[PDB]
């Protein structure tokens, strides 16, 4: 595979780490394996020490009061990677053997068996106005050269790889996080019996949260307002233990309950950061750098063995509160990611161009032959490409994603490979179901350069509509209804295909983070807005130009760990003419 | 019951020396804060500015008092300026102590409760805090507006500017209202401010000691340095402020316990010295706070590479 | 009851100057040094001078309310007189400097680039203020209070006892007063009127050809020039006028019906010249884009 590498400011120290994010199983944590390639000539007699540091920052701009450093070490570990004497007694894991085969005499394996009880690598909100490093837990692996652990630490010969400590959801589903309350007031007929229920204990990030509410106003006292707020608790046990609150997803409904009346209704609230950037103290998931990241993942403490771990133990819960002419109850759900099959790309996948030099445009082969369809990119993409199979006038379907992984439900007749910037699709046997042209897309950058088109000669879904042709310079709006994908966890990639040419990206919308990217050649005229109430994407159109005639496609993609453009519409033809 | 012989010629001297030094300091710190307000953008910047204004207005009205004490305790100026000067003196006193304690609370937030300091909107928080500080100072000082007045010729044509009470207090209630207002002055001056400061700096000192109790030996040296600055700050506050309070209480008790006239005479004689010593607070406040602040001093005057990536062979 | 009406006018100008000069000082302070140029520094100095001019007033408002009686302490009358004279002279001088710089920048720099740098404008302002202070020194020196009657009506008449000769009191005071009034109005007014005449000749010779906006630009320029001259004429000219008449009456033996009238006008025209400092911020803000 591809393994992350970072060199020292000098260069002799080079740390090879397979993955930046390590799964935190409750009982035990995966070893922080890796290797530290070192130059024997540079270290005449020195040693290289690899240190895992679970820092916790609590005040911005350490020494903010002229001397008082404002960071602590929740947990630290060290390992003398060189010389590795028999006292190490550390078996070589698959990653380490792979690397040390990859490298030579500089093979130095370091292992950290970090203790089970630690907080997640959740960094608090840096604050819009507030300046400085975020006050939250953060893990770092540093291979620094020294002879004594207390010796001077040289920033010119110290590497640093920030690591992430995230807890993916448990495969087994938990119990329904219901909750009931009943309180009384002046009247003496019947307390207010409020019941709240949630669809499940585990809600994948950005997926809708179903808040079923049922109340019974038997007394004359009446409710004027209902309020459902998914609140994020940051239980900071540091120094002075105290739980904090920061509402995440709010919905204030004017729905009322008359006296002697029973009321029920299933709301639906979805956490999303875009309308929450300004709330300070909010908990955000692992960050390698200042790039955008989702709301924090609910912490998974050891079952009933919690000792109030020192740090930010993020919890979540939905408070449903009805105000009488204030009955509250909570449901403690767990908002955390699925277990992605591939390493979660922490940097924004299509981050803030590349030309997709695809070849050969045409090639003919019989059934069952062995052919290759190569490509090239002007700039590196690092296994962040995908492939799609356009049958004539048929929505292209995703086949390869990440340049290696075959998309589920696709025959393995197709295989992906990478070699530098050359991303190749190799067929094992050209079945008759191949009358299509293959395109390759790069999504590492906002200009989503689709393939130029490689036509090989064999010799749920999104409904897109609302298109109007023969508009010379008028406006329009194409509507794409998504049957089974919510725009908060899904990004909509409107693309267009000109006659006999590869598609060119039109407009991308990502509801969760908020920012919307517009195609370079069509910037101020093509607008994208995804209305959540119906999960309907709208591509508004203005000042048409002759070349904008094309067949337009509305797309789907997992907002988190962007795989590709998998679920696609049929295609709506729009022509620019009289 | 007569003032010290050398007082009539030395008290104006110390007053005017305080005027010169305190203006040279407070005006300088105010100008520096205005210059570097955008650069600093610290919630303590507004508190420093409030203290600077308090100190400057405190030393500004003193020279009139100095020239009055020069004239065997007689006010030369107009009664309106008697009132304005007394009000400025007292408000600046209270607000100097209050700004010191507000900086104490801010340092408590940013030293012992760092998470709360981070999440709290320190800009608007400091703005609201300084507004409340100033308004409370003015409201507390309000009585002096009408209590200070010119009169009491005593067949000497000496228009003394004094803390008049007969307007509010009855002949039998002169002592009652006088002690009530003096008690309010003392308590709201330091009893609450001083105990708040005491707890704040106790927690702050314990926290700095605990924080620097590890890491390295030089860490202990810097911890000793920070404990030293805390100790000198609180000790300077004590030395400058306490005497004025103690003589307030002693002059009041001179009616109940009936302290000896000799001791009462000493109290009177040392009272102008106690006013000067209290003024020492504003005199040193530039030095005590703005000198410590690196931003004021500045205003008055390797790479870690980037994560790569490489492929392996199966 | 003029002695009671005019103090009300003093209070009115006090409030009006408070608001106006406070606002203009605020806005000029808000402007960054990058935006601020020599003109900005000059107008800020004028604004501060006018603010002091109006802030040292309420003492005088009370003074005239008590029928020229001064209970505000002996020294503060001298300090208030110093601040009034310095603010007035500095205001007129700063306005003259503003006009001079505008004339020397609009068309002179392309014709003759012989001027002090805008950075040196601060030094020029400091020199202007120093000149105002040293010219205002004599009024302070001569300012000492006293009832002057059998009643307790202490007031700060400028005393000339330092001359030590009664016969020369009149000569000394006329000499100082004529020098001061000349430097206060004739010199500044003459210089800025020469500047206005220069620029007027320029526009007369330049806009002979008609343009689409020539009419509107010419009308707004006429409004600007007429208001600029009038704001100083109607305010400061009457003051120094009556002052000169008072000085020259004794030699001219002006009958009493004028000299007493000369006294009568002065408290009024004193406010008429005060309000100019008040209205300076408003006019400057309106025509600031026009001037540029
Ligand atoms: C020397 O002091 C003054 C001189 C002039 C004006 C004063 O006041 C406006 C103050 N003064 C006062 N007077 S006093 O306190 O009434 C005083 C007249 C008399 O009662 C008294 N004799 C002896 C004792 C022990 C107590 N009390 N109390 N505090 C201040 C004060 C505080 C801080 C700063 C300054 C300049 N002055
Ligand atoms: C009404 O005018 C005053 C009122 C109160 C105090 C004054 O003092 C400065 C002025 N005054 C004065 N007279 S005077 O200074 O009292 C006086 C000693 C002498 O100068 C004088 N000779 C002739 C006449 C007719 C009057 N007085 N001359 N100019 C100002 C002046 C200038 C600018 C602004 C103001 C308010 N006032």
């Amino acid at each position: 595979t591809r393994v992350f590498k970072k060199a020292s400011p000098n260069g002799k120290l080079t740390v090879y780490l397979g993955k930046r994010d390590f799964v935190d199983h409750i009982d035990l944590v995966e070893p922080v394996d890796g290797v530290v390639l070192v130059d024997p000539e540079y270290l005449k007699e020195r040693r290289v020490y690899v240190t895992l540091t679970a820092a916790f920052r609590y005040g911005r701009e350490d020494l903010d009061v002229l001397g008082l450093t404002f960071r602590k070490d929740l947990f630290v570990a060290n390992v003398q990677s060189f010389p590795p004497a028999p006292e190490d007694k550390k078996p070589l894991t698959r990653l380490q053997e792979r690397l040390i085969k990859k490298l030579g005499e500089h093979a130095y394996p370091f292992t950290f068996e970090i203790p089970p009880n630690l907080p997640s690598s959740v960094t608090l909100q840096p604050g819009p106005e507030d300046t400085g490093k975020a006050i939250g837990v953060d893990y770092e692996v540093k291979a620094f050269v020294a002879e004594n652990l207390e010796e001077k630490i040289h920033k010119r010969n110290s590497v640093r790889l920030v690591i992430e400590k995230v807890q993916y959801a448990p495969e087994r589903p938990g119990p329904q996080p219901t909750a009931e309350t009943t309180r009384q007031f002046l009247m003496s007929d019947k307390p207010l019996h409020l019941e709240a229920s949630l669809d499940k204990e585990i809600y994948y990030h950005g997926e809708p949260i179903s808040v079923n509410v049922h109340v019974t106003n038997n007394t004359n006292k009446t409710v004027k307002k209902i309020k459902i707020s998914v609140r994020q608790y940051a239980d900071i046990v540091l120094f002075n233990t105290a739980q904090y609150k920061v509402p995440v997803a709010m919905e204030e409904a004017d729905d009322t309950v008359a006296p002697s009346s029973t009321f029920s209704k299933v709301y639906t609230l979805t956490p999303f950061l875009a309308n929450n950037r300004e709330k300070r103290g909010l908990a955000l998931d692992g960050k390698l750098k200042h790039e955008d990241t989702n709301l924090a993942s609910s912490t998974l403490l050891r079952e009933g063995a919690n000792r109030e771990i020192l740090g930010i133990i993020v919890s979540y819960k939905v408070k449903v509160k009805l105000v009488v002419s204030d009955v509250a109850v909570e449901l403690p759900f767990t908002l955390m990611h699925p277990k992605p099959k591939e390493e979660p790309p922490h940097r924004e996948v299509p981050e803030h161009d590349i030309q997709m030099t695809q070849s050969p445009s045409s090639l003919s082969a019989s059934v069952g032959d062995r052919v290759t369809i190569t490509c090239r990119a002007s700039q590196s993409v690092s296994s962040a490409v995908a492939w799609y199979q356009q049958k004539p006038g048929k929505a292209p379907k995703l086949l390869i994603y990440s340049a290696s992984s075959l998309y589920s439900g696709v025959p393995s007749r197709f295989s992906g490979s990478r070699s530098g910037t050359d991303f190749t699709l190799t067929i094992s046997s050209l079945q008759p179901e191949d009358f299509a042209t293959y395109y390759c897309q790069q999504y590492k950058y906002v200009p989503v350069t689709f393939g130029q088109g490689t036509k090989v000669e064999i010799k749920v879904q999104l409904v897109e509509s609302g298109g109007g042709l023969v508009q010379p310079g008028g406006s329009l709006r194409l509507s794409c209804a998504a049957s089974g994908f919510n725009v908060y966890s899904s990004s909509i990639h409107w693309v267009r295909q000109a006659p006999g040419k590869g598609l060119e990206w039109v407009a991308s919308i990502s509801s969760y983070y908020g920012y919307t990217y517009y195609a370079d050649s069509v910037k101020g005229r093509f607008t994208i807005s995804a209305d959540t109430s119906k999960n309907t994407a709208y591509l508004q159109m203005n000042s048409l130009r002759a070349e904008d005639t094309a067949v337009y496609y509305c797309a789907r993609s997992r907002q988190f760990w962007y795989s590709g453009l998998d679920y696609w519409g049929q295609g709506t033809l729009v022509t620019v003419s009289s | 019951y007569t003032d010290w012989k050398s007082s009539g010629a030395l008290i104006p001297a110390i007053y005017m020396l305080v005027f010169l030094l305190g203006t040279t300091g407070n005006g300088l710190v105010l100008w520096t804060v205005f210059r570097s307000s955008r650069e600093k953008r610290r919630s303590a910047d507004i508190f420093i500015a409030s203290l600077a204004v308090a100190d400057l207005t405190f030393v500004v009205t003193l020279p009139l008092w100095a020239t009055y004490t020069y004239r065997d305790y007689d006010w030369p100026f107009g009664t309106f300026f008697c009132k304005l000067s007394s009000y400025l003196i007292f408000v600046n006193m209270y607000a100097s102590v209050f700004c010191l304690t507000g900086l104490s609370f801010d340092r408590y937030l940013a030293i012992v409760r760092p998470v709360a300091n981070a999440r709290l909107r320190l800009r608007v928080s400091g703005a609201v805090a300084t507004a409340v500080l100033w308004v409370l100072a003015a409201l507390l000082a309000m009585p002096v507006m009408v209590l200070r007045t010119t009169g009491d010729l005593e067949n000497t044509t000496k228009v003394q500017c004094y803390m008049d009470y007969s307007m509010v207090a009855t002949v039998s209630s002169e002592w009652a209202w006088e002690v009530g207002l003096g008690v309010s002055s003392t308590t709201v001056g330091f009893v609450v401010p001083f105990t708040i400061m005491l707890t704040c700096y106790f927690f702050i000192a314990q926290t700095i000691a605990g924080h620097f109790r590890k890491e390295r030996i030089e860490g202990l040296r810097k911890r000793r340095r920070l404990l030293s600055i805390i100790v000198v700050l609180v000790v300077t506050f004590a030395l400058c402020w306490m005497p004025y309070h103690l003589v307030k209480t002693l002059y009041m008790l001179g009616s109940l316990l009936h302290w000896p006239c000799d001791f009462d005479l000493f109290l009177m004689n040392i009272f102008p010295y106690c006013t000067c010593i209290s003024y020492v607070n504003s005199c040193l406040n530039p030095f005590l706070y703005a000198f410590f602040d690196p931003r004021f001093r500045q205003a008055c005057t390797d790479e870690s590479c980037t994560t790569a990536s490489s492929s392996l062979a199966k």
